[PDB]
């Protein structure tokens, strides 16, 4: 699976026929554009559930949730901007 | 699509030991979509104002750097980078 | 920069990806729907 590939837990081959589908005519994507846009989903995601995670006094959430979720991002005021863009 | 496996496996990468609702990774499906879309339109808008009908590394990197801000830019083209030199290597 | 948020309204995420409050009807997330494995096309490995 090209996903382990990458060390990236998401699918970069979906991703590749999603990034495909959302391109111009004739208008083609690399297979380094596809791990790209896995590795910077990833991260992102790596660093919003560790925040909602410890979106929390304690630093520490058994389920994350959506509150969880917008302390994470708002508190992580440059995801704040991010996701407001 | 769907990508909320993949989305626990991230929770698990950051927290091996983190649980999630259904709707908070929804949210997550949510959140992640909309930027996956986010980068991808930029690449390809770059790749049809280029005669560049490819998106690569180039493309997905330039798309990051215009739309994250600042050190969210810079980690997301530092991790673009890593794995593309992973998958390609 | 925690609290200069929170005393302004936080509208644009009251009204994000269905709202970020906290809900009921919310079981632990079960698994896919029978789609897990990732799947590719014949044109991923074509040259950049």
């Amino acid at each position: 699976s090209r996903s382990q590939r990458a060390g990236l837990q998401f699918p970069v081959g979906r991703i590749h026929r999603h990034l495909k589908s959302r391109t111009t005519s004739h208008g083609r994507v690399g297979a380094t554009a596809a791990v790209y846009s896995a590795a910077i989903l990833e991260y992102l995601t790596a660093e919003v559930l560790e925040l909602a995670g410890n979106a929390s006094k304690d630093l520490k959430v058994k389920r994350i949730t959506p509150r969880h979720l917008q302390l994470a991002i708002r508190g992580d005021e440059e995801l704040d901007s991010l996701i407001k863009a | 699509e769907s990508y909320s496996i993949y989305v626990y496996k991230v929770l698990k990468q950051v927290h091996p030991d983190t649980g999630i609702s259904s709707k908070a990774m929804g949210i997550m499906n949510s959140f992640v979509n909309d930027i996956f879309e986010r980068i991808a339109g930029e690449a390809s808008r770059l790749a049809h104002y280029n005669k560049r009908s490819t998106i690569t590394s180039r493309e997905i990197q330039t798309a990051v750097r215009l739309l994250l801000p600042g050190e969210l830019a810079k980690h997301a083209v530092s991790e673009g980078t890593k794995a593309v030199t992973k998958y390609t290597s | 920069s925690g609290l200069l948020e929170a005393e302004e309204e936080d509208e644009f995420y009251q009204t994000t990806y269905g709202g970020f409050t906290e809900e009921s009807g919310d079981d632990e997330y079960q698994g896919d729907q029978s789609d897990t494995e990732d799947e590719v096309d014949s044109d991923f490995d074509i040259d950049e």
